[PDB]
RNA sequence: UUUCGGGGGUACUCGAGUGGCGAACGGGUGAGUAACACGUGGGUGAUCUGCCCUGCACUUUGGGAUAAGCCUGGGAAACUGGGUCUAAUACCGAAUACACCCUGCUGGUCGCAUGGCCUGGUAGGGGAAAGCUUUUGCGGUGUGGGAUGGGCCCGCGGCCUAUCAGCUUGUUGGUGGGGUGAUGGCCUACCAAGGCGACGACGGGUAGCCGGCCUGAGAGGGUGACCGGCCACACUGGGACUGAGAUACGGCCCAGACUCCUACGGGAGGCAGCAGUGGGGAAUAUUGCACAAUGGGCGCAAGCCUGAUGCAGCGACGCCGC
């Protein structure tokens, strides 16, 4: 509020929140989308989507979103749920 | 960063410093990792050790000098040696002895007589 | 001329996990049995040897320790809040 | 500070002459004031303050100084007596005076304060600077030709100079072989007052 | 180039702007806290680590915008809306990586049980990058190993009070999920009924802890000023965001108290940084100088910033000397 730099901080703080919710959001509905499908009870549906999952997943620890320690737990619960089934 | 630097010490008049290896985001007089060395410049020809295998050590594993700090490992040689450019040559002025006081007083004797 | 491709890490020695040696005085609970431990220090004042008692939760998967039994524990990382301890074996059931 | 008033009183009231030859003391050896007749009570604390009192004032010391070097003598691993009246001795102006320059130790303090002399080549002025083993005093060259220093050096024949000191130039240097023991200070009272009294 | 109103180019240079890094250090204070906060010693087969050092492999390919600029609107102001337009190491899609991540089967080996290691083998899926500069040239991405800095758990140790004897219901344990860098009632559903306490639980009072300091023959007692380490806090109380890292002092959001501006619609602020002011008090200082030295941030560098720091001023406040 008192220093430049803090004011031009304040605006690029906000568009990498911006960003990094975009992210999170998608990522949560694949999520909900792959566990919805392992409910149904249907494998190959499951599969695919486990595939591309497991693809946002690593593809958001790339860019910084997540941890890829969260990523690689994500991808494990998962694999694992539709192993189970 | 790991970096080594001079800590100071001594009175208000006279600074006399320690080659400290500590890490960057640490203050001047906080704690340090290891101390390899010392740094007097006020005197005549401004004593300078450097213990050289530590030296090597902590350049080895990546810490980086400060430019006082550059400033007197070239001096000693160690930098050079790191490197390997011109060789590792001491440059090192060391302080002139100064005669024993017995030396002195037996002069004095010898002369009176 | 080439450096290796990989370099593999120096080594480490594994550390020593402490153990310790007491009875059984409650194993009301599922895999978890509660030890009993004494220490024998001196006063730091008086200097005489004072006995002093203490409580450790320990895990056992089977639970095959009673009440009463000498059992023996090595330390292990938290498995719950309050467990800090794994049954090795039982030395003397009683 | 320093104590500038007269200096008989201090030798009448210790009941000892601590200047040497001084002919007031003899002609009344008597403590000074109107009272300086009657009869004392006797007390062991007292004859330890008189002896300390003696010490300080035949030096010219002050109380502080005189109990830091107390607490240096105690320090070292000699004896406490002896260790004291060898710090006492070891001053420069003590040196000055028991070389045989200075008739009294108070001139003694006066021309080493005023940088009339010269310790291993560099001007000390500093009436308590302390000795060394192998230290040669001398006496700087523009003020080799001034009266005090004339009638110093043409007077050789006073009390005599220590063993642990020597005068070796006629320019009057001073060498100090090693700093003096007990037997060889020569002073007058009893060091084991001092002590008891510093412990009390 | 000129009518002296100025006009064009340059990129030496540079306001404002996009972008990167820094801003989490350094500096202050001791309110809270009787607690794994601190001291000391361990554990992590339960973990993160930007910049730095050092191996190996790369640095392919395509796209859409927008700040700034210009035009225009609203508002008292703070500030803000719309249209048009532009660049990148800004942002985004894909290829490659098989060193990495996940899953299945499988071999050997070490254990301290979960397990660890052999970059074990094998089948399937998958994960990036950025260019600039001609000069001592700086950079980008993945991955192996160092170095540094952490996180979490534990033994032991240091106050007063039963004229405070019962306390606890996510509370004690299990299982499946969730969550985290990481273990764990950390969270959650179900299940079991446990767990702590006279070796003082639960309450009440007081308190930052320590190296140290003072006293003492010593044991011990008192203390935590300077200097040095750790913790906690930044008007009061909550909350997250960005980031390698956040009690985010000179960041954000909300609520509150207080102070200020207002065209009454609404706005602004936070000295326990350095000086300084008022008040309280028996009582504690200059609205000083400099980046010359040391440390730090950015920069290839020259260099810039630094009330950190180095100095000076004031006070017999202390020690020492004259």
């Amino acid at each position: 509020a008192n220093i430049k730099s803090q004011i031009k901080r304040i605006r690029t703080n906000e568009r990498r929140r911006l960003r990094n919710q975009s992210v999170k959001s998608s990522l949560r509905t694949a999520i909900r989308g792959f566990r919805e499908a392992v409910d149904a009870g249907d494998k190959d549906k499951a599969s695919e989507l486990l595939h591309a999952t497991s693809r946002k997943l690593d593809k958001a620890a790339s860019k910084g979103v997540i941890h890829p320690n969260q990523a690689a737990n994500k991808k494990s619960a998962l694999a694992l749920a539709l192993n189970k089934l | 960063a790991v970096k080594i630097k001079l800590t100071r010490l001594g009175k208000i008049r006279n600074p006399q410093y320690r080659i400290i290896v500590a890490d960057a985001r640490t203050r001047r007089d906080g704690r340090a990792i290891e101390v390899i060395g010392r740094y007097h410049p006020k005197e005549e020809p401004s004593l300078i050790q450097i213990d050289s295998e530590r030296a090597q050590y902590w350049l080895g594993v990546g810490a980086q000098p400060t430019e006082p700090v550059l400033a007197l490992l070239k001096i000693t040689g160690d930098w050079q040696k790191f490197k390997g450019l011109p060789g590792a040559e001491g440059t090192l002025k060391v302080k002139e002895p100064k005669p024993s006081k017995l030396d002195l007083f037996n002069a004095a004797l010898a002369e009176a007589e | 001329q080439k450096g290796p491709k990989y370099t593999p890490a120096a080594e480490k020695p594994r550390g020593r996990r402490k153990t310790a040696i007491g009875y059984v005085v409650s194993d009301k609970m599922q895999k978890t049995i509660v030890v009993e431990l004494e220490d024998r220090k001196s006063h730091p004042l008086y200097g005489k040897i004072i006995r002093t008692t203490k409580k450790v939760k320990a895990h056992d998967e089977n639970g095959e320790a009673g009440i009463g039994d000498r059992v023996s524990l090595m330390e292990t990382r938290p498995l719950s809040a309050t467990k800090r301890w794994r049954l090795v074996e039982i030395l003397e059931k009683a | 500070a320093r104590y500038t008033g007269p200096a008989t009183r201090k030798s009448r009231r210790l009941g000892v002459d601590l200047v040497g030859g001084d002919q007031s003391f003899e002609k009344r050896p008597y403590p000074p004031g109107q009272h300086g007749r009657a009869r004392i009570k006797e007390s062991e604390y007292r004859q330890q303050l008189q002896e300390k009192q003696k010490a300080r004032f035949s030096y010219g010391v002050m109380e502080k100084q005189f109990r830091r070097y107390y607490e240096e003598a105690n320090r070292q691993p000699g004896k406490t007596g002896d260790n004291l009246l060898r710090i006492l001795e070891s001053r420069l102006d003590n040196v000055v005076y028991r070389a045989g320059l200075a008739r009294t130790r108070r001139m003694a303090r006066q021309l080493v304060s005023h940088g009339h002399f010269l310790v291993n080549g560099v001007k000390v002025d500093i009436p308590s600077y302390r000795v060394s083993q192998y230290d040669i005093i001398d006496v700087k060259e523009k003020s080799l030709n001034t009266l005090p220093f004339q009638i110093a050096r043409e007077t050789a024949g006073e009390r005599p100079i220590p063993s642990w000191l020597q005068v070796v130039g006629e320019r009057q240097r001073i060498l100090v072989h090693q700093l003096p023991e007990r037997a060889q200070i020569d002073v007058p009272l009893t060091e084991q007052l001092i002590v008891e009294l510093y412990s009390k």
